[PDB]
């Protein structure tokens, strides 16, 4: 066979674990706790092909900045995490973690991912973000942010729903496998 | 006053080497620990190292004060003091 090691980062929150233990378990987490790091496996049928995943939680936190960074050497691919119910941990995707994945790993490919998509019409969220001057983060906008930072694909999902999550890390392997220029 | 937990996680630095991210079981030997964080980074002759605090204070760790070590702690493979 052949493995990939992905590594999956973003800002506290934006559903990093539930996306990683919803694509390897099964099952939704019942209750957040913070990451420190994790270390998952998985064995994905891609294009016909049999690969192993290698595939990392991270802490999103900056208390954890260095401890982060630990766990990028010898990395294949990112899976850049932005919540879609959460525009700050989009432009965060710009001024954190595009750079800071690309200062450890040059060139190394970066998946695009949208989280919480069922959160984008829920009227609850909608209501919370407009008292803060804000609205989710639309498609037109993911695709965008992907564009700037040259990553292979911008994908959504929902972990929650078990919406998505699949094609997310049949990509990431593609991005390893099938490198696009 | 509640007691430590028996499995803690860590990353640990060697020097010129790919750094690793291990959970250390409290309940196993110190030296044990060692042994598997040595093997890992094809070196032998573990009781010549010693595990140390990578941040700024550089304390060593021992069978003493592991039970202070924090989930999220990097840590140095370094040569023992004596
Ligand atoms: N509605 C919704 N909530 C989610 C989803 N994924 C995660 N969450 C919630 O968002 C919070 C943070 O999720 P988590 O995966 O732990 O985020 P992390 O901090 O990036 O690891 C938790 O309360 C999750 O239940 C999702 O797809 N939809
Ligand atoms: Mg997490």
């Amino acid at each position: 066979m052949q493995s990939i090691k992905c590594v999956v980062v973003g800002d506290g929150a934006v559903g990093k674990t539930c996306l990683l233990i919803c694509y390897t378990t099964n099952a939704f987490p019942k209750e957040y706790i913070p990451t420190v790091f994790d270390n998952y496996s998985a064995q994905s049928a891609v294009d016909g092909r049999t690969v192993n995943l290698n595939l990392w939680d991270t802490a999103g936190q900056e208390e954890y900045d260095r401890l982060r960074t630990l766990s990028y050497p010898q990395t294949n691919v990112f899976v850049i995490c932005f919540s879609i119910a959460s525009p700050p941990s989009y432009e965060n995707v710009r001024h954190k973690w595009h750079p800071e994945v690309c200062h450890h790993c040059p060139d190394v490919p970066i998946l695009l991912v949208g989280t919480k998509k069922d959160l984008r019409a829920q009227p609850d969220t909608l209501r919370r973000l407009k008292e803060q001057g804000q609205a989710p983060i639309t498609p037109q906008q993911g695709q965008a942010l992907a564009k700037q930072i040259h990553a292979v694909r911008y994908l959504e999902c929902s972990a929650l729903q078990q919406d998505g999550v699949k094609e997310v890390f049949a990509e990431a392997v593609r991005a390893v496998l099938n490198p696009t220029p | 006053m509640p007691p430590p937990a028996d499995i803690v996680k860590v990353a640990i630095e060697w020097p010129g080497a790919y750094p690793k991210l291990m959970e250390i079981d409290q309940k196993k030997p110190l030296s044990a620990i060692i042994k598997e964080v040595c093997d890992g980074w094809s070196l032998a002759n573990h009781e010549y190292f010693a595990l140390q605090h990578a941040d700024s204070s550089n304390f060593y760790i021992t069978e003493k004060n592991r039970n202070e070590i924090k989930n999220g702690t990097i840590l140095r493979l370094t040569t023992s003091p004596a």
